[PDB]
């Protein structure tokens, strides 16, 4: 299926949004997150609600500010962002997932105007010459392990575009990408590889881990073709 | 049938307030609507040692969440829901 937003909301600081996300399907049994991201910055991993006992669990980093609903009558789900100050500038998506977020909404610009778990990928950007061997790298400070399982995902965006799911469960290949994509590691150490780089493969890559809250993203990875 | 597709864990696993534990999945393949070939195993992930509550689990749609309900051993267990070495696998100790 797929997910529907509401449209873009220009705010005032100081001043609160509400954005909506109709899913067509039952919301009920499922994780519905929202995941932020700032202009030319990375992913950000808001929150997520359990639409069947409304339990809800925030990025320390709004915790206060935020509210998460959803109504399983309607299989709609909200997220009202208080205090909007001039860095809530950003592109909002709900999602649907646990391991790795396989459904995204479209999208919602929010445009305002007058310990915790490290994720590092390697390298922050990165070239290869097309038909060539790329890896990208992703340690977790701590063990994103879940009932023996890495909960190490890869995802894949394109500008404008809402992020992709590529690889979830540190090896596991989502449905409609490409063989050439392999997904490794195991603990803390992680990396995507991609066989024969394509044009197409010109794009920002990030790691997400999902086994305990927060499910944080990596900071992204810039892969570009070698210019000669 | 039975079905060949992909599978994943879409909730976190919930204990019940007696014994059983719940078990949410996805449908990420093609063969719907079909059954899911859940089962459960040993220390060894050899072993079928367990016990099926749900009748003939449903694979409905794509975008479908089976709802199972299970009564594994004390200790560990293996819990097997796809065909395959590509299907899911997941560890789980009964305290």
């Amino acid at each position: 299926v797929q997910l529907v937003q509401s449209g873009a909301e220009v705010k005032k600081p100081g001043a609160s949004v509400k954005v909506s996300c109709k899913a067509g399907f039952n919301i009920k049994d499922v994780y519905m997150s929202w995941v932020r991201q700032a202009p030319e910055q990375g992913l950000e991993w808001m929150g997520r609600i359990d639409p069947e006992n409304g339990d809800t669990k925030y990025d320390p980093k709004l915790q206060g500010r935020v509210t998460m609903t959803a109504d399983t009558s309607t299989n709609t789900a909200y997220m009202e962002l208080r205090s909007l100050r001039s860095d809530d500038t950003a592109v909002y998506y709900c999602a649907r997932g646990w391991e790795g977020f396989a459904y995204w909404g479209q999208g919602t610009l929010v445009t305002v105007s007058s310990s915790d778990i490290v994720m590092t990928q390697s390298p922050a950007s990165l070239a290869v010459s097309l038909g060539q061997r790329a890896t990208i790298s992703c340690r977790a400070s701590e063990n994103v392990d879940k009932y023996g399982n890495s909960f190490m995902h890869w995802y894949q965006q394109k500008p404008g575009q809402p992020p992709k799911l590529l690889i979830y469960r540190a090896s596991e290949l989502q449905w409609g990408v490409p063989d050439r994509f392999s997904g490794s590691g195991s603990g803390t150490d992680f990396t995507l590889t991609i066989s024969s780089l394509q044009a197409e493969d010109v794009a920002v890559y990030y790691c997400q881990r999902s086994n305990e809250v927060p499910w944080t993203f990596g900071q992204g990875t810039k892969l570009e073709i070698k210019r000669t | 049938t039975m079905c060949s597709g992909k599978f994943s864990i879409d909730k976190e696993m919930a204990e019940t307030q007696h014994g059983t534990t719940v078990v949410k999945v996805k449908y990420e393949g093609a063969g719907a609507p079909c059954k899911v070939p859940i089962e459960i195993r040993d220390v060894n992930k050899e072993k079928v040692v367990g016990r099926i509550i749900s009748s003939t689990p449903l694979a409905e749609n794509t975008n479908s969440v089976t709802n199972i309900e299970l009564e594994p051993p004390f200790g560990d267990s293996y819990i097997v829901i796809g065909v395959g070495n590509s299907a899911l696998t997941l560890h789980w100790f009964r305290k």
